[PDB]
DNA sequence: AAAAAAAAAAAAAAAAAAAAAAAAAAAAAAAAA
DNA sequence: TTTTTTTTTTTTTTTTTTTTTTTTTTTTTTTTT
């Protein structure tokens, strides 16, 4: 019976594996120059030493091995904008005081990790953090109880535990009690708990948490800061090692074109793989500046001029005649009749006939699916509105030149 | 497809070109059928029947399995889905258990079977306006269910409306639109002709009578009557069953100085015009308490006469609101009487709201407080009816 | 009689190549192998990757998918490494639904015919633990995810964000792929969720803006194809489905076209097709709308209309077809009302041509029509309440549309323009001069 | 970044120059697109600028009122503009941007 | 004499597409009339001739609530001449119920509504074109219950709704006249010191 | 009496509370031996 | 008479629907000219 199943996963007696190949995986003597590049570019190859954040690496380690030293516990909060290092730095500085741990050079600790983004609910936190003790799956009640009675009853020998909280704002919610208890426990004495919280918002702290949240939350605080293009270049460059697949001038552009929008270094990486696949195709080892930027071309995209030139007859006329309207009536948001009075004399300038409203209604609704336009149900023919989601200057650019 | 359409020709005159295009479409199994037929008319087009009639021709021919809705019933998309699965897939009994669509799609793509056995569906989904009123995902994937369960099914919707009323803010797929456009005069005659056997058998039914009634009952005197008929009824409609329940009960009336002994269109001339005035009303005086009548046409005054013409006419569109102080006020001033403002008063006035008579165009949380507003919900000739049956005048007061 | 029975066949023949044959794409030489090549680096050389097919409706985006997978999936290297998970986001309406259908299609061990057990949190929680687990030592999933928006939806956008962090980590090579109508599909994003997505996408325009390009098309789907291109389709049919749309699909071996009949209905086709009148229907089409399903959809009730008595396609039956397609609808509801009802109707357009679209009433209306009835020696007779049924039946119709109160005094408006009760009144059958007359002035 | 100072640039001049303190997404991006038509740099699409917006509003210098549609979300400024003026340290840009009053 | 008429009705429906019903023209006392359909009920149950549910105005707030009191009301009518939940009562189970019982003997399924006026219109619309929809199916009779005149439903019944009514109006005795004879019947009867 | 601010109220989105359904667990009845 | 199996009822847990809070926008009232 798969309930003897169901008991023992969520007891955790039988591991959660997968499905494996029927061939055996290729080996890395018949790969080609290109595509050993394509596979130390991929974002989830996460390097042992990470370039360009050793003063974070430094800051999260004092913190964390005073923490751990100190036996007492305590509180972080990094933040930054997604792409910049946060989560590798802060694993990284994990595995480097568990290699520590294991050579006596430091006091053993016990590492939990959770997200805010792989729970459905808050309090589900409850749920995870009793499975990485234990490895049984409770409800959320008895599970906050059994933490409860672990975190505020002394007991020793008590061990550090270092609990990681990825995405803290989605624990947020309108009583927050999920991250008061994660927050509230550190100050208890009987507890050895270091709580690392990683965010994206820097000013998280004051924005939705209570007062006395933030009161807990601390002032020791790191902000990552984003990638500038020689952070960029470093980060590729690395990543490429004692390879000439790539120019010099090639990374300077991925980094200098990404590192202005976002600095982020998954973009970085990927334009990088995806100017990779592009010269595979063109049958050279190396990848020049054209492949870059017909790369660069590709993923950073544009495509609502190709868009209104690949619409119909009908369908140009008909976004002629919203630009008319919103230039004659001056509001934006311009009603079915007025756009269709526009219709009528528009084609009657160029000389074709237009369908009857009810076809009308047929284009607005192709458009609007395709948002170009923004249209409401067609239940209220001849007074929904319409508003202009592409700019008037690109359907002037896209039917002129 | 022959079979069909030669089989439902015989019940549906005048409708050779729609049943020759949904054999075109529909007809045979053998062949591939559209995503999803939309066919269109006015009130009594005869859609319901016809796709009923064509749905039971072809099961019973064939090899499909129909299934007819109401988009009215299913309140939640479950009900439909039930419906649905229980049609398409009959002999199931209490097992049927349908939890979204994707369990519907999926039941629906274990209903596949070999090639040889040339296997369809059909869906009849009528009043399909309603469809535009539910869940927003029940719609778009209806019109693409036979591309999605991998089988011939085709979705037909039945509405009174064109299909540029269902575009919604995503889009929607392919349709096949078919139109059902009402009968001119010689259509209807034709149709209101066709039942001319049933009528004189019935007749016949109910012994001079008898012996003067089948010598000249005949086709040409029905259409004449006929003629006559719809001389003076199809100004005001073309709907066909009201056409139908009324030329009944109007031969039923004009055979009486043929049975008991030009020349006609007089004797019927009357009560076609009698009859013409109680079109829409298939019909096969309020009283009310002496200070009920005086709210009511006190709450008439209130409703009608202009709130700043109230501090003079007393002190000695549309229907505006008042408040019940207002309407108390009123009360007192044209009864003369000065009756004491029991329970019974207050109470006559909601039950008055209870009945109809008045309404609640504001207020309803607040009756007691002041602020909740009446409106006056009836016309001019039973406030005359009041005024009369009581004798007081509201024609001075108005 | 044998004349007959071809043409059932060829009739056949040419609805189920219109309606099925999900697998043949034409055109998209690049795409096509975009995503071919991104399928087959995921499958062989266990690579992660996610990639958003974009394109207007209508044009080939499921078809492209199921030619990839069609070519892909006999091959025995990707047939056999490989598992994939079909999501539609139009089906699979929640995250939890979606869960449950990962978790069914994947086989994993809670499963137990397609019956999962535990919560929406413990699926999750399994999910990614065997997910975690897996390594290039394990098979590949291959997510696809049609109506990709509506996953946008959810909440927290939280499958989306679980699906695009296998791919950014050291965990089973999994590949995303998204299948959506909208441009701006990556403006409904979280940033973590942006950041996450590596930003490669296909664009899927069709390729057949210009009419020759057009013509060619309507050419190719009316043609009967050489037996030769019929075995080499059946026998790739046959291929894929000894390995889901292969239930059902065209087939194409069933049929068998003698050299002479072929012959004749390939002349007959060129012939029609290089007329003007044919030409001039499917410029009216192209003018509408360029995509190939409005033209399948012209073309399937083109199709339908080849009866035995008439086995030919002509070009009067194309300008038939294209009658049907180019006219109005609420015209032709308009020629269906009563004269008491189109009375009104020409009421409502006096008062919303004289105080400028103001909103009406039964009683405006019903005065500006008792005026003319007190003189038209035709509607002496009407009372109240059948002018009242008349305005509740333009109501229910749509002719007249609410603003969003007592029935006879809630406000209302015409939902038609002035030129279609201007065409109602020359294309109406037997209407009265006094009525014919009131509506000039 | 650049994109983000030619982003608070905009947003700085639609502040300035107009009382009316509603500026939606569509109307803050067509100007960014003529303010980097006039320095000759290639300016994002709808669909980056949007994400330009959020990866600023992470700072805290923003504030985006979410609606049904990207086009319609109201960016709010929570700075002053000496703060503005002083977090992007590019003076010799923000002072061609402000003196660039045509292109509204 | 209106009570046999009714059950005439009823049955000569039964003996025989439009719903057959019925508008009751009662007065505008309420708690008197609901009695006098309870006498209905109880002569329907004395000939076998339909199984009677009651809709009060206060249980059809939307449409799902009137047509799961409507299936409700009629399985506890046949349970207790001779338990579903509230969301599993539907159409569909009350078709098969009907096939199951009473498709082997026909029983009408008559509706009573008591008050006409006081029910939401939309919801009374939708519940006649429910009914509509499944003659032939379930035999449905439609007893109403409106107190005022029948320009009320002449007013509250569309064009479209009324297109599938065959209504018969019936007549009840008014109030002055009942007061009138039970004054002159009991309160001036001589056998009562 | 109109222009403009201003406080109150309505609409709508979003989060929580409660009801309902479904599964797990414990108690009871009936068969196994 | 004692043990094991299958039914029934209770309690817990999860899902869905309804209510409540919260933000935004409108809107009718109030002050100034
Ligand atoms: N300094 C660096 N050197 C090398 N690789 C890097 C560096 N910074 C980031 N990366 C790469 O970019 C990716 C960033 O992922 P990471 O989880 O660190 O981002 P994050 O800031 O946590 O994002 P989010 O806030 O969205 O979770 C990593 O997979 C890593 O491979
Ligand atoms: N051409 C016809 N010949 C014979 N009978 C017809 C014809 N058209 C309609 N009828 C009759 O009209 C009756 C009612 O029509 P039906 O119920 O189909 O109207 P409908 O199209 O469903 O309108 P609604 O949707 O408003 O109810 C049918 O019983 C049918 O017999
Ligand atoms: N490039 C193409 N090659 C072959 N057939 C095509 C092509 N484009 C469109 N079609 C035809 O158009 C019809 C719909 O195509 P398809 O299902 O690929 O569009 P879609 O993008 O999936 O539509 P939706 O977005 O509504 O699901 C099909 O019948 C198909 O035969
Ligand atoms: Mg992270
Ligand atoms: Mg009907
Ligand atoms: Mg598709």
């Amino acid at each position: 019976t798969p309930s003897q199943k169901m008991k023992k996963i969520r007891a955790g007696e039988l591991s959660p594996s997968m499905q494996q190949r029927t061939d055996l995986p290729a080996k890395d003597s018949s790969k080609s120059e290109l595509q050993l590049a394509r596979e130390q570019l991929h974002v989830s190859v996460v390097p042992k030493s990470l370039p360009c954040r050793e003063r974070e690496f430094e800051n999260i380690y004092a913190f964390l091995e005073g923490k751990i030293q100190d036996q007492c516990g305590g509180c972080m909060y990094v933040s930054g904008v997604p792409g910049t290092g946060k989560t590798a730095t802060v694993t990284g500085v994990i595995r480097t005081l568990q290699r520590m741990a294991k050579q006596n050079e430091l006091p053993a600790f016990e590492y939990l990790e959770i997200n805010g983004m792989r729970l459905t609910e808050p309090r589900q936190a409850y749920v995870q953090i009793y499975k990485q003790l234990t490895g049984k799956t409770v409800s959320w009640e008895q599970a906050h109880a059994l933490l409860e009675k672990r975190f505020t009853t002394p007991a020793p020998r008590r061990v550090t535990t270092v609990l990681l909280v990825d995405e803290l704002d989605i624990l947020c919610n309108r009583r927050q009690d999920v991250v008061y208890n994660l927050l509230d426990w550190p100050t208890k004495s009987a507890a050895k708990l270091v709580v690392v919280t990683i965010a994206n918002t820097m000013d998280l702290p004051e924005r939705l948490l209570m007062g006395k949240v933030t009161s807990r939350l601390g002032l020791t605080r790191l902000t990552f800061q984003p990638y500038s293009h020689k952070q960029l270049q470093e980060i590729v460059t690395a990543r490429l090692g004692g390879s000439e697949t790539f120019k010099g001038e090639a990374v300077q552009l991925v980094a200098r074109k990404v590192a202005a929008v976002s600095g982020d270094a998954r973009r970085a990486l990927d334009i990088c793989r995806r100017a990779t696949e592009i010269a595979d195709t063109a049958a050279v080892k190396c990848v020049t500046m054209l492949h870059v930027q017909q790369a660069l071309a590709e993923m950073i995209a544009s495509a609502k001029v190709q868009a209104i030139r690949n619409c119909s007859r009908m369908e140009q006329i008909f976004l002629q005649a919203i630009a008319a309207e919103v230039t004659r009536t001056g509001v934006e948001e311009t009603t079915f009749m007025g756009v269709y009075q526009q219709v009528e004399t528009i084609a009657a300038f160029m000389g074709v006939t237009f369908p009857p409203p009810g076809r009308a209604l047929r284009l607005c609704s192709k458009l609007g699916a395709e948002r170009l336009i923004i249209s409401e149900h067609s239940r209220n023919d001849l007074f929904q509105k319409i508003l202009l989601n592409v700019s008037a200057d690109d359907i002037h650019y896209a039917l002129r030149v | 497809m022959e079979a069909i359409c030669s089989s439902l020709e015989p019940l549906f005159p005048c409708r050779e070109a729609a049943i020759e295009t949904l054999g075109e479409l529909i007809g045979d199994s053998s062949e591939t059928y559209p995503s999803a037929i939309y066919l269109f008319g006015h009130s009594g087009t005869g859609k319901t029947a016809l796709t009923r009639a064509f749905l039971k021709e072809c099961g019973k021919r064939q090899n499909v399995r129909t299934a007819h809705l109401n988009a009215i019933e299913c309140y939640t998309t479950k009900i439909m889905l039930e419906i649905l699965l229980d049609s398409l897939a009959p002999d199931q009994g209490d097992a049927l258990k349908v939890d979204n669509m994707l369990d519907f799609v999926e039941q629906l793509r274990r209903q596949a079977a070999t090639r040889v056995e040339d296997q369809g569906f059909l869906i009849a989904v009528d009043n399909a306006e309603r469809l535009r009123d539910m869940d927003a995902n029940v719609l778009p994937v209806l019109l693409r269910l036979q591309e999605l369960t991998n089988l011939n099914l085709c979705v037909i919707l039945l509405s009174q409306l064109p299909f540029e009323k269902f575009y919604n803010k995503t889009g929607l797929s392919e349709i096949v639109c078919l139109h059902l456009a009402q009968y001119n005069k010689a259509e209807t005659q034709r149709i209101l002709g066709s039942d001319f056997q049933q009528v004189r058998n019935q007749l016949l039914e109910q012994k001079k009578r008898l012996e003067i009634c089948q010598e000249a009952v005949t086709e040409d005197f029905y259409n004449n009557y006929l003629n006559l008929f719809l001389s003076v009824f199809y100004k005001a409609c073309r709907d066909v069953p009201e056409l139908q329940l009324t030329a009944r009960k109007c031969l039923s009336t004009y055979l009486e100085p043929v049975l008991d002994g030009s020349r006609l269109w007089r004797h019927i001339a009357g009560p076609l015009r009698s009859a013409l005035t109680q079109i829409y009303m298939r019909i096969e005086s309020l009283e009310l308490p002496y200070y009920a009548k005086f709210l009511l046409i006190a709450a008439f005054l209130a409703s009608h006469n202009a709130a700043k013409q109230d501090k003079r006419l007393f002190v000695k569109l549309g229907p505006k609101s008042f408040s019940i102080d207002r309407l108390l006020a009123i009360f007192y001033a044209i009864l003369e009487e000065k009756v004491g403002l029991t329970c019974n008063l207050l109470s006559q006035i909601s039950t008055l709201v209870h009945l109809n008579l008045l309404s609640f165009v504001s207020g309803e949380q607040n009756i007691m407080e002041g602020s909740a507003r009446l409106q006056c919900t009836i016309g001019l000739e039973f406030v005359l009816q009041i005024g009369k049956v009581v004798g007081f005048n509201v024609r001075q007061y108005l | 009689p044998e004349a007959d029975r071809e043409l059932v066949s060829i009739r056949r023949f040419l609805k189920e190549r219109l309606q099925r044959d999900y697998t043949t794409l034409r055109g998209y030489a690049k795409e096509r192998s975009n995503v071919r090549l991104l399928l087959q680096r995921t499958a062989e050389m266990g690579e992660s990757n996610s990639l958003l097919l974009l394109g207007p409706r209508g044009s080939g985006k499921t078809t492209l998918i199921n030619s990839v997978l069609a070519d892909l999936l006999p091959n025995k290297s990707f047939g056999e490494n490989t598992l994939i998970v079909h999501l539609d986001g139009n089906l699979h309406t929640d995250d939890r639904v979606a869960l449950k259908s990962i978790t069914v299609q994947m086989q994993l061990e809670n499963a137990a015919d397609g019956k999962v057990f535990g919560s929406f949190a413990e699926n999750l929680a399994f999910l990614l633990q065997c997910l975690k687990a897996g390594g290039k030592h394990s098979k590949s999933v291959i997510f696809i995810l049609e109506e990709f928006d509506l996953f946008c939806a959810h909440h927290n956008q939280t499958l989306l964000y679980n699906l695009f962090d296998v791919s950014q980590s050291a965990q089973a090579p999994i590949c995303v792929l998204g299948v959506t109508c909208r441009l701006d599909v990556i403006e409904l994003l979280e940033k973590r969720v942006k950041s996450r997505f590596s930003h490669r996408q296909v664009f899927l325009f069709p390729s057949l803006r210009r009419f020759e390009d057009y013509v060619d098309l309507c050419r190719d789907l009316l043609s009967l194809p050489t037996g030769n291109s019929l075995l080499l389709a059946a026998e790739k049919i046959y291929n894929l489905q000894n390995i889901y749309f292969s239930r059902n699909h065209f087939d194409p071996g069933e049929y068998g076209f003698s050299p002479r009949l072929r012959d004749a209905w390939n002349k007959q086709i060129c012939k029609v097709l290089a007329t003007q009148q044919a030409r001039s229907t499917l410029q009216a089409l192209h003018d509408f709308d360029i995509s190939e399903a409005y033209l399948k959809n012209f073309l399937f009730r083109l199709v339908a209309h080849l009866r035995p008595q008439s086995p030919h396609i002509t070009a009067e039956k194309m300008a038939a077809v294209g009658s049907q397609f180019e006219g109005d609808d609420k015209i032709e509801l308009l020629c269906g009302l009563s004269v008491l009802e189109l009375c009104l109707i020409i009421a409502i357009k006096h008062h919303s041509q004289i105080y400028d679209r103001d909103s009406f009433n039964f009683e405006i209306i019903y005065a500006r029509f008792s005026k003319f009835a007190k003189v038209s020696t035709t509607m002496q007779a009407v009372e109240r309440s059948i002018v009242l049924k008349a305005f509740e039946h333009l109501r229910i119709a749509e002719l007249i549309m609410p603003l969003t109160v007592q029935k006879e005094f809630e406000m209302h408006k015409l939902a038609l323009t002035y030129s279609q009760i201007h065409h109602c009144m020359q294309r109406y059958q037997a209407l009265p001069t006094e009525v014919a007359q009131w509506a000039q002035s | 970044p650049l994109q983000q100072k030619l982003m608070l640039c905009t947003l700085v001049l639609m502040l300035r120059n107009e009382r009316n303190k509603d500026i939606s997404m569509g109307r803050l991006h067509e100007v960014y697109r003529r303010v980097c038509a006039k320095r000759n740099i290639l300016a994002l699409d709808q669909a980056e600028f949007t994400g330009t917006v959020d990866l600023v509003e992470t700072r805290g210098i923003l504030r985006i009122m979410r609606k049904k549609e990207p086009r319609l979300h109201k960016v709010l400024l929570q700075w002053d503009e000496e703060e503005v003026h002083a977090a992007l340290s590019d003076k010799q840009l923000i002072a061609s941007i402000l003196s660039d009053t045509a292109c509204l | 004499r209106t009570l046999e008429q009714l059950v005439d009705f009823v049955v000569g429906q039964a003996e025989r597409e439009v719903l057959p019903t019925a508008a009751l023209l009662t007065g505008i006392n309420q708690p008197d009339h609901l009695s006098q359909f309870t006498a209905l009920t109880q002569r329907l149950h004395a000939q076998r001739a339909a199984m009677v549910c009651v809709l009060q105005s206060r249980d059809c707030a939307t449409l799902k609530a009137a047509v799961e009191t409507l299936v409700f009301g009629l399985v506890e009518d046949n349970a207790e001449v001779e338990r579903l939940r509230r969301s599993q009562c539907t159409m569909k189970q009350l078709k098969s119920w009907y096939t199951n019982n009473f498709d082997s003997e026909r029983r009408q399924l008559v509706v009573i509504l008591p008050d006409f006026e006081c029910f939401n219109a939309s919801v009374l619309q939708d519940l006649i074109l429910i009914l509509s929809a499944h003659c032939g199916s379930l035999p449905f009779v439609l007893v109403l219950g409106v107190a005022t005149a029948m320009t009320a439903v002449h007013g509250t019944l569309p064009y479209h709704v009324s297109s599938k009514i065959r209504l018969r109006v019936f007549q009840t005795q008014a109030a002055p006249t009942g007061l009138n004879e039970v004054l002159d019947k009991v309160l001036l009867s001589p056998k009562y010191a």
